[PDB]
DNA sequence: TGGATCTGGCCTG
DNA sequence: CAGGCCAGATCCA
């Protein structure tokens, strides 16, 4: 289930135009983030209690606001 | 290419491929320093000459025995001239885009151009022998792309050109290549200060360019989204890469970030970080080191490159 | 004339040209690190302790009301006399010049630990422009203590500055400024006996006179072998300034001064030309009204010093000079450090 | 060429009069040899010796730049 | 016995 | 594999 949650999350910030490529995954990103966070808190308490990593925090917190402000996330990457 | 041209000459008899000198003559048109551009108002601290090509990236840094030692090689382009060349390389593209949405062809409305500047260092670049300073075996590149260009028509706006492959290697146009270290800060600031000065000067200026028989004006909006987290921290004040304060977008500490993990907001900016550095340096509230750090929320440096608070998808995927 | 090799611990990657050594009641401290301060030492000052030719750099904490200052890369060194220490101007790690002035003092001290006090002071009057490489000394004329500033190197004005020559530097104006520390006042005195600027020169203080010798003029790209003696008195009204040209001066830039004995100063190292090395040392037997510069025996330099291009240092205070040699490529630890005993 | 490099590294320290040497002494000899080699003939230091390094180091200017760091003259003439 | 002092874990490259 | 920071185990006057 953690694996499925990550695969449901990834298109949102990897799409070059999420509003026209993955609206169904976009509209439930908040619910997926909540579910992922509660899973990490409960089932994986042995690693994520009082210590979490930068990229997990970023993915679970800041993505929708960045999408709203910019329009796309993957377009402005450093992969180019 | 010379070998291929010579053998095709010898066999076929005609001249199918053009000579190298002809190629080099046609080369100069695309390179910066060939088109005329006028600013209004003129850029502050930027010369009005329109034939600047490849200039030294050190910007005439003092390299005598009496001052700070320099161990870098840097060749860079003036930002405005590079933008002019990038815009002129897509003259036909802009004309086609303006034709596509049933607009005019001689319309000279103020274009709004957004540019994504990306800077990332490299490792294991082999230093060469030969005359020069004790150059470290690290290379830092600075580059920019033209994402979208819009014109103001009527009450709303309409897009003319949008890059279909924003992450391709064909759009990351280089700007400034220095063979210096990313960790070293003094040399990085010394070499990258002129580009930041030019960008700040152009933030509030109008570029005039003769676009296919009709003069049109330009505007520039810059977003620094193409930096990795380590360089973002090393530039915009934040210390190290792993500390008590984690995100470069929110003032949330590690423990409560782990505890909450779902509810956060974006607060950090560049002017705010400048104010926080001023607070740290002046110590207005007469506090100890720990309480001053808590008040300043991890800003212990002077930011000097404006980085837009975004997330880097590639390195995010790598870390996850 | 004793030269000894010194080893540095796990902070050797943090000593850069332009540092200064601060002496407080026999304790020597450090300033001018690389990059913005880290969490190992957020203040920026360091405990410069050498025991058995080994150097350890323990952090030093500021006071509660202290102001945390950026690491100045080429400041101006002064020694006030209640024993405080004043630094003026220099380069920040982001390479912009500052015209601010700071005051150093020891607020409290317990066993092997210290707390410093930094004070922000704003100058009024003819504010000197931000600059680096200059020298500032204090004089005691008729019971009144007052500081004197001389020109150095500074960036071009904010109007004739261009991005292509953004890092070009030119010597400051020949003007000699006077700073009153207790009031923070500055009055500019233009004196015809001075025609060209000086940079990276040494300054020697006495009761009411300062002896500046050497210096580099970038405008003419020459180093004069001259000597200016300035005498300042403090009447009830406006101060009067007079400088006299004296013979016997040497042509040295970026030299290092030490105070070995009373009325006895020594000069070690520097650069005569761009590729020339100021290999011999000059003794400055300071006097009441006579100046005599004589050459002592040349210390037995090592091959690394004899075949390097760059060395830089500061004053340890107890008749010792701490000079360094660029070690090798980063690829021992990028720097080799030496200590030098002055009698 | 590697053997000659080690011979120069030893000779710039005068091992014939100092039969016992420390690892710090050998490291300093290596560092000064690399620095002066760069300064004079402009070869960067390398850890695995190439053939271009061999061809450039097999010159008379090489023994010149080495002997301007050897105080004695008998070593100068022997190396030459 | 209460801070120094290594020391390994963790974060990004 | 370098580099920096933090929680933890010794430790020594
Ligand atoms: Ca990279
Ligand atoms: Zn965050």
């Amino acid at each position: 289930e953690l694996m499925d949650l990550y695969l449901k999350m990834k298109p949102v910030w990897r799409s070059s135009c999420p509003a026209k490529e993955c609206p169904e995954s976009l509209c439930q990103y908040s619910f997926n983030s909540q579910r992922f966070a509660e899973l990490l808190s409960t089932k994986f308490k042995y690693r994520y209690e009082g210590k979490i990593t930068n990229y997990f925090h970023k993915t679970l917190a800041h993505v929708p606001e960045i999408i709203e402000r910019d329009g796309s996330i993957g377009a402005w990457a450093s992969e180019g | 290419y010379h070998k291929m041209y010579r053998t095709v000459k010898a066999i076929t008899g005609r001249q199918i491929f053009q000579p190298l000198h002809a190629l080099r003559n046609a080369e100069k048109v695309l390179l910066p320093g060939y088109h005329p551009f006028e600013w209004q108002p003129p850029l502050k601290n930027v010369s009005s000459r329109t034939d600047v090509g490849i200039i030294d990236g050190l910007s005439g840094l003092a390299s005598s025995v009496d001052e700070y030692p320099v161990d870098t090689i840097a060749k860079r382009f003036r930002y405005d001239s590079a933008l002019v060349s990038a815009l002129m390389d897509m003259e036909e593209d802009i004309l086609e885009g303006m034709r596509s949405q049933d607009l005019d062809d001689y319309l000279n409305g103020p274009f709004t151009v957004v540019v994504k500047e990306s800077c990332d260092g490299m490792g294991d670049v082999s230093e060469k022998h030969g005359s020069g300073p004790a150059v470290p075996e690290k290379a830092v590149r600075f580059s920019f792309t033209v994402m979208r260009i819009t014109i103001e028509h009527g009450s709303q706006n309409v897009k003319v050109f949008e890059e279909p492959k924003p992450n391709s290697e064909l759009c990351c146009k280089p700007l400034c290549l220095m063979l210096a270290d990313e960790s070293d800060h003094e040399t990085l600031t010394a070499i990258l200060s002129p580009l930041i000065a030019e960008r700040e000067a152009m933030k509030s200026s109008e570029l005039t360019l003769e676009m296919g028989g009709i003069p049109r004006t330009f505007k520039f909006i810059f977003r620094g989204t193409g930096y990795d987290e380590k360089l973002v921290r090393e530039v915009e004040g934040l210390e190290a890469s792993g500390s008590v304060y984690i995100c470069t977008l929110c003032d949330t500490t590690r423990l409560e970030a782990s505890q909450n993990l779902v509810f956060h907001s974006i607060t950090r900016s560049h002017a705010e970080n400048l104010q926080r550095y001023e607070v740290w340096r002046s110590n207005p509230y007469h506090e100890s080191v720990e309480e001053l750090r808590d008040r300043v929320k991890g800003v212990s440096a002077k930011p000097f490159i404006e980085t837009v608070p975004s997330i880097d998808a590639l390195h995010c995927d790598i870390g996850n | 004339m004793s030269l000894q090799m010194v080893t540095v611990g796990h902070n050797i990657a943090l000593i850069q040209p332009g540092f200064s050594l601060m002496n407080f009641d026999g304790q020597v401290f450090f300033f001018g690190q690389k990059g913005w301060p880290k969490r190992s030492c957020p203040t920026g000052v360091f405990h410069f302790d050498i025991k058995q030719n080994h150097l350890k750099l323990k952090p030093a904490i500021f006071s509660k009301d202290s102001c945390y200052l950026p690491p100045l890369r080429y400041p101006a060194t002064c020694s006030y006399k209640k024993h405080q220490y004043i630094i003026h101007g220099g380069k920040t790690p982001n390479n912009e010049l500052s015209d601010k002035i700071y005051i150093m003092s020891v607020a409290c001290k317990n066993n092997k630990k210290v707390t410093f006090r930094c004070t922000e002071k704003d100058l009024v009057g003819d504010v000197p422009e931000p600059r680096y490489g200059h020298s500032i000394d204090v004089v005691y004329s008729r019971g009144k203590s007052m500081g004197v500033l001389f020109g150095g190197r500074s960036y071009m004005p904010s109007t004739q500055r261009t991005t292509e020559k953004w890092n070009s530097v030119a010597d400051c104006l020949p003007h000699v400024f006077l700073i009153d520390f207790e009031f923070g006042c500055a009055t500019s005195y233009i004196l015809p006996e001075l025609q060209d600027g000086l940079s990276f020169h040494v300054s020697i203080a006495r009761n009411d006179t300062v002896y500046i010798l050497g210096g580099h003029s970038l405008a003419s790209n020459i180093r004069p072998a001259n000597l200016y003696r300035i005498r300042v008195d403090l009447p009830l009204g406006t101060p009067a300034v007079n400088c006299t040209v004296l013979p016997g001066g040497i042509s040295v830039s970026s030299a290092i001064l030490t105070q070995t004995n009373n009325d006895e100063f020594v000069i070690v190292g520097g650069y005569q030309l761009e590729n020339q090395k100021r290999m011999v040392c000059s003794l400055v037997s300071l006097g009441d009204n006579t100046i005599e510069i004589s050459e002592m025996e040349t210390p037995d330099w090592t091959s690394d010093i004899k075949h390097s291009k760059i060395w830089f240092g500061s004053n340890m205070g107890n008749g010792t000079i701490f000079l360094g040699i660029p070690g090798d490529n980063k690829q021992s630890e990028a720097f080799y450090f030496y200590t030098l005993r002055c009698s | 060429a590697a053997e000659f490099y080690k011979i120069f590294q030893l000779e710039i320290g005068e091992v014939y009069k100092h039969p016992n040497a420390s690892k710090e002494e050998r490291k300093r000899w290596q560092a000064t040899l690399d620095k002066h080699l760069r300064k004079r003939m402009n070869l960067k230091p390398i850890m695995r010796m190439n053939g271009n390094f061999a061809r450039k180091l097999m010159t008379q200017e090489t023994v010149d730049a080495v002997c301007e760091l050897i105080p004695s003259e008998e070593r100068h003439e022997a190396l030459r």
